[PDB]
C-alpha cells in the first residue's frame, strides 16, 4: 500500500476534515471530497507539509496569537443581499471583490447541497454561495485560485 | 456555546482515554513552554523569574504538581523550571493552574526567550549596577515577543559576565571605568592587587590603568585605601548580535547605555531583525546581521531609535 | 578536649551576639560553596546536582531553610541553588544540615565547578547521547577538584550546545553524522528540512552532504521515512581550552571520546594545566594552554594519558 | 615571520613560523631603570622599586627587552621558531592554532606530515583548505595522526 504519516489522524477519527493537507500538496497527490486520499505514492510516506499544516497534529495558536495579536469587537448586522442570517458573509465579500481588495473570493457552492469549492471574481456569482451547507466543505477552489495566478483572496 | 462545545471536547476526550483509543494533544500547542520528551510524555517550561529568585510559595507549587503528577523537576541554565513526565491530558490542566500561581509557562520557540540577570548590585560584592529591576523592565517589555526566532538578552552586574552578555543577541554588562588623582596617590600599590586583568602599573608614588586592557570592574575604586581612584566612566555597556548554540558568535560591543536607550535600542533591533530576516527558526539575529552588514543594520537601528517618542 | 574548646567557642560567640560585640565570622571559609554579599549577609550556594534534577525531598529541604531563616531562593545559571541573606551565626549550622541530606556546598573557589549537563537522551527529543550518566561519572571523579582556578564542565546530548560545549574548560557535545544509502534514498526532499544548518543537497533520485557544514545533529537520519540515512560515525565529541567571563575564548574541537577516554582528558588536562599555571585565580585553563602552546600542552596531555592505561 | 610582528602573517597561514625570544629577569643586575617597559609594545612588564617583573599572559616574545636593557638584567628564559597550523584568509579568515617551538627539522618535517594528513582526510580537492579538513577530522585527532607519522620519520 501507500504510505501516509497523516493516517494516523484520519483512521482514528480526531481528523476534522477541513482539507488544509490536500491543498498544500505541491505534487498535487492528494485529493480531498469528504477526506484527505492519496492518489500517487508519496516518496516522503506523508512526511511533509500536509502533515505540518494540519491543525490536528498541533494547533500552533500561541505563536500564531502572539504574531497576530487578535482582539474581540462584538456587532451584529443584516444586509440587502438574502443569505444563511443577515447575509454579511456574502456582503462583506461583495465590497472587498468591489473595492479592489481581493482578486478573487474562496466560497462554498453547491450542487443538490453537495458542497463545491469555487473561485468566485464576480459580484453576480457570490449570491449562489449565501447559505449554509452542513455537508462536508472542502477548500480545493484556494488551489484553483493559485492556477490561476490571482495574487490575493478572501477566504 | 462556547462552553458547551469545550464540555463535548472533554467528554470525547475522557471517553477515548477510558477505550484506549488514540488521542492527539493538539491544543498543548494553545500554550507557550510545552515541549514533548523522547518518550512520548511532555515537559513544561516555566519562564525563568527575573534574577533567577523565586518566592516559597512559587516553588512549593512546582513541588505539588510535581508529587501530584509524579513528575521529575529540571532547573534550566537560564534559571527556569521545567516538569518532566507530564501526560498530554493533564498538560492544559497544569498550565492554567500555574498561571493562577503567577508562574507563566514559556521560554520556548521563536520569540524572545527568559532574560538572564545575575544578582548584581545590592547583592553581588562586585555588583556595580543594578541587575534585578532592569530585567523585570526587559521582562515587562518583551516577555513572549514574537521573533524570526530565538532572541536571549542577558544582564551582568560587573564585567565578569556571569550570565555571558558577549554571546548574547543583547548582551548589558555593568561597568566602572577609573581615573586617578594623583593628589590622592601615594603608590601603596593596593588596587594592582584587586584587578584581574593586571591592567594598572604602580610606579613611585602614583599608578596608572592600561585602557586597552581595563575591564571596568571599579574593584581599584572601591578597594582603594586612600580614595585616589574615581568614577572616569559608569554605566551599562551594550553587546549586540552575540549568539552560542551551534556556533559560537561574539556580540559587537556598543556603548554605554542608559535604561530608557537600552529598552529603544532592545526594540529597534528586534524590528530591524523581524524585517531582514528571511528564514524564520533558522536565522538568530547575528546571521541577519551578518547578511545585510553590521554597518547597515546598526545604522537603521539608531535611526528608527531617533523617530521614537514614547 | 576538642568538644569542650568547641563549647568554649560557641559559648563567646552568643556571648559577643547577645552583647553586640564585633564578631569575624572566619571559620565560615571551612565550607565550600559561601560567599559574602555587598550588605554583609552571606549566601550558601548548593554544588548543582547532574543534569539540573532535583529530588522532592531536596528542594523542601532549601525551602524549609528559606522559610526558618528568611532567606531569598536564588537559581544559577549552573541549575544550582543559592541561599542569600544568612547571618555568619548561622552559616555553619546551615551547611551541616544541607551535608545530611546530601545537599553538599560548592562549586565556588579555584576547584572544578558544578557539571553542567543538559536533559540529553532518553529526554530530550534532539538527544543522542547519555548526559545525566556521564555528569554523574564526571562528578564522582572531579567534584570541588583544586585547581589554580576555576575549570567549568559541560555535557550537550547533540550539537544544539544548550550548556555551551564550545566555551567550556572541557565541552562534549553528543554527535551522529550521517552516509546516504542510494538503495534506499528516493530524493523525496525530508531530510533537507530537517537541518538546521541546511548541509543537505536533494538532487533527483538522491541525497548528498556537506561535510564541511554538517554538525552531527543525526536529524536527517531520525527523521528519514525510508531509512535510507544510516551513521557514519557517532559518539562524544570534545572540545578543551573554552571559557568565558571577561573574555569570550572558544574551545579546541579534539575528537570523539570513549566515556573511560574522557574521564582519563580530564585528569590530565588537569595535572598538565597545574603543572603549567603560574598564577592562580588569575590563569584559566585558556590561558596557561595559550602561553605555553596548544600543541605542547596536549601533547603532554596525550603522554599522560598512555602511561594511565 | 623573523619576529612575533607577524609581518608575513603567521597566524593566518596554512603553516606559520615565527620567531621567538622569550625573556627572565636577573634580579642582582635589575635595578628598575624603567628602560624595558618603554620598549614593550603589549605592555607586558612592570618596573617596580628596584627590580622589573613580566607577564607571560601578555608577552609575545618580541626580545626587545633583553636587547635594549642598559643593564643585562633581561636574559633569554626561551628562544627559537613558534609554529602555528590550519590558519588561512580569502573568502574567510580562519585563525592558525599556535603549536610550540620547532627545530629546523622538526618544522620540515611537521609540514611534510601536515600535507599527509590534510591530503588522506581532504574530500572536495579545490574547495576545502587544510583548516576545512582540520575542523571536520578535529583538529586533535588531525594532530594526533600528525605526530605519529612525524614519529615513524625518525
Ligand atoms: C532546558 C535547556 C537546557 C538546560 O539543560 O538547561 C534547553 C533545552 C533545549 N533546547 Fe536549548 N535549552 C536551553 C538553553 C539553551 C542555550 C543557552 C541559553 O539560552 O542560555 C543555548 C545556546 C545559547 C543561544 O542559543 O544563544 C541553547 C541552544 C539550542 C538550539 C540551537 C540554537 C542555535 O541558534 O544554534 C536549539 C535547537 C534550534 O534552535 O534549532 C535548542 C533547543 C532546545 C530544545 C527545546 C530541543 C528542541 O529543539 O526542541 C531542548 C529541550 C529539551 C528539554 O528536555 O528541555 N537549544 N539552548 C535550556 C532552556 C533554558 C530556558 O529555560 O529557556
Ligand atoms: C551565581 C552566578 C551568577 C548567576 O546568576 O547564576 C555567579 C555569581 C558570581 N560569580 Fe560567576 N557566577 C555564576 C556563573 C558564572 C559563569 C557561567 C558558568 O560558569 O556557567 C561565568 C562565565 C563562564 C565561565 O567562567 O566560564 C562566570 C564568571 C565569573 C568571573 C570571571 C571569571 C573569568 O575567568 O573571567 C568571576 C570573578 C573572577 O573569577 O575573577 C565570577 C565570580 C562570581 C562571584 C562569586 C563574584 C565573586 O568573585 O565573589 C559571583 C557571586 C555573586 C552571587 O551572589 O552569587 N564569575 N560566573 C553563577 C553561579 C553558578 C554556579 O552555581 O556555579
Ligand atoms: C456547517 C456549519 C455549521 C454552523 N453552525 C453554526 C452554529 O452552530 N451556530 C452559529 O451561530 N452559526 C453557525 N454557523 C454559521 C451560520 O450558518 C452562518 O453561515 C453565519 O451566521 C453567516 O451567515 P450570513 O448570512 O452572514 O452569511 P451568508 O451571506 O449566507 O454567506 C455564507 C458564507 O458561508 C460559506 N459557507 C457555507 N457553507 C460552508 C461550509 N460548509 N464551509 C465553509 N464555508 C461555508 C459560503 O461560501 C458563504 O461565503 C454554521 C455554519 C456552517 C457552514
Ligand atoms: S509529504 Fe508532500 S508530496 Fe507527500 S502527500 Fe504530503 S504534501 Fe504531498
Ligand atoms: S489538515 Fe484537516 S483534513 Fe487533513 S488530516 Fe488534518 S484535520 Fe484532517
Ligand atoms: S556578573 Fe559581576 S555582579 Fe554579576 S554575579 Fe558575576 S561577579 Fe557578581
Ligand atoms: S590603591 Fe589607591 S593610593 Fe594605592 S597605588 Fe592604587 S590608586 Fe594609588
Ligand atoms: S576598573 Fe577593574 S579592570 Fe579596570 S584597572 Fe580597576 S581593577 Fe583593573
Ligand atoms: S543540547 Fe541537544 S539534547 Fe541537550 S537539551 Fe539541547 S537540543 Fe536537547
Ligand atoms: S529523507 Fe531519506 S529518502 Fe528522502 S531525500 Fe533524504 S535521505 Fe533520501
Ligand atoms: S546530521 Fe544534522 S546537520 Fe548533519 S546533514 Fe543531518 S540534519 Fe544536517
Ligand atoms: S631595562 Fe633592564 S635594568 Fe632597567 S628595569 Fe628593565 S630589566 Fe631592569
Ligand atoms: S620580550 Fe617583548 S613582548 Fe615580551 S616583555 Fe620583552 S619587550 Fe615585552
Ligand atoms: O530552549 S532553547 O531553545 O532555548
Ligand atoms: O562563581 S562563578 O565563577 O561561577
Ligand atoms: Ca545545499
Ligand atoms: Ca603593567
Amino acid at each position: 500500500m501507500y504510505e501516509w504519516k497523516l493516517n494516523e489522524i484520519v483512521d482514528s477519527g480526531v481528523c476534522a476534515r477541513c482539507g488544509t493537507c490536500t491543498i498544500v500538496c505541491p505534487n498535487g497527490i492528494l485529493t480531498f471530497d469528504e477526506r484527505p486520499k492519496l492518489i500517487d505514492e508519496c516518496l516522503r510516506k506523508g512526511h511533509g507539509m500536509c502533515f505540518e499544516v494540519c491543525p490536528r497534529v498541533s494547533s500552533a495558536k500561541y505563536q500564531i496569537k502572539i504574531r497576530e495579536k487578535f482582539y474581540e469587537k462584538y456587532y451584529y448586522a443584516k444586509s440587502d443581499i438574502e443569505g444563511q442570517d443577515g447575509g454579511v458573509v456574502t456582503a462583506f465579500l461583495k465590497y472587498l471583490l468591489e473595492n479592489g481588495k481581493i482578486d478573487g473570493a474562496i466560497v462554498v457552492g453547491d450542487e443538490c447541497w453537495k458542497p463545491v469549492s469555487l473561485v468566485v471574481q464576480n459580484a453576480e456569482d457570490l449570491l449562489k454561495t449565501a447559505k449554509s451547507k452542513y455537508a462536508i466543505s472542502t477548500l480545493d477552489a484556494l488551489r484553483k485560485a493559485g492556477e490561476m495566478g490571482l495574487e490575493k483572496v478572501a477566504v | 456555546l462556547r462552553q458547551l462545545k469545550l464540555k463535548r471536547f472533554k467528554k470525547e476526550v475522557e471517553r477515548r482515554r477510558e477505550n484506549n483509543e488514540y488521542v492527539s494533544f493538539y491544543w498543548t500547542a494553545d500554550y507557550g513552554g510545552i515541549g514533548k520528551r523522547a518518550d512520548g510524555t511532555y515537559f513544561i517550561r516555566v519562564r525563568a523569574k527575573p534574577g533567577g529568585w523565586y518566592k516559597p510559595e512559587e516553588i512549593k507549587e512546582i513541588l505539588d504538581i510535581a508529587e501530584e503528577y509524579n513528575a521529575k523537576i529540571k532547573v534550566t541554565d537560564r534559571a527556569g523550571y521545567e516538569l518532566h513526565g507530564i501526560s498530554g491530558f493533564d498538560v492544559e490542566d497544569i498550565v492554567l493552574r500555574l498561571r493562577e500561581k503567577g508562574l507563566l509557562t514559556g521560554s520556548e520557540g521563536p520569540l524572545v526567550r527568559a532574560t538572564l540577570a545575575c544578582p548584581g548590585g545590592g547583592n553581588c560584592s562586585s555588583g556595580l549596577v543594578d541587575t534585578t529591576e532592569l530585567a523585570r523592565i526587559i521582562e515587562d517589555n518583551f516577555k513572549e515577543r514574537p521573533a524570526p526566532y530565538k532572541f536571549k538578552i542577558a544582564i551582568s552586574g560587573c564585567p565578569n559576565g556571569c550570565v555571558r552578555p558577549q554571546v548574547h543577541d543583547i548582551g548589558i554588562a555593568g561597568v566602572k571605568y577609573p581615573k586617578v588623582n594623583e593628589e590622592k596617590c601615594n603608590g601603596c600599590g593596593r588596587c594592582a592587587e584587586v584587578c584581574k586583568v593586571e591592567a594598572i602599573d604602580i610606579r613611585g608614588e602614583t599608578s596608572y590603568t592600561n585602557y586597552n586592557v581595563c575591564v571596568g570592574c571599579g574593584k581599584c575604586i572601591k578597594n582603594c585605601p586612600n580614595e585616589a581612584r574615581e568614577v572616569k566612566e559608569e554605566g551599562y555597556l551594550v553587546y549586540v548580535g552575540g549568539k552560542t548554540g551551534r556556533e559560537v558568535v561574539e556580540g559587537v560591543k556598543m556603548k554605554l547605555m542608559s535604561v530608557d536607550e537600552i529598552i529603544n535600542f532592545i526594540d529597534k533591533v528586534l524590528v530591524v531583525y523581524g524585517k531582514y530576516a528571511e528564514k524564520p527558526q533558522r536565522e538568530r539575529l547575528a546571521a541577519v546581521m551578518k547578511r545585510v552588514g553590521y554597518g547597515k543594520f546598526l545604522e537603521e537601528v539608531k535611526e528608527l531609535m531617533k523617530k521614537e517618542i514614547c
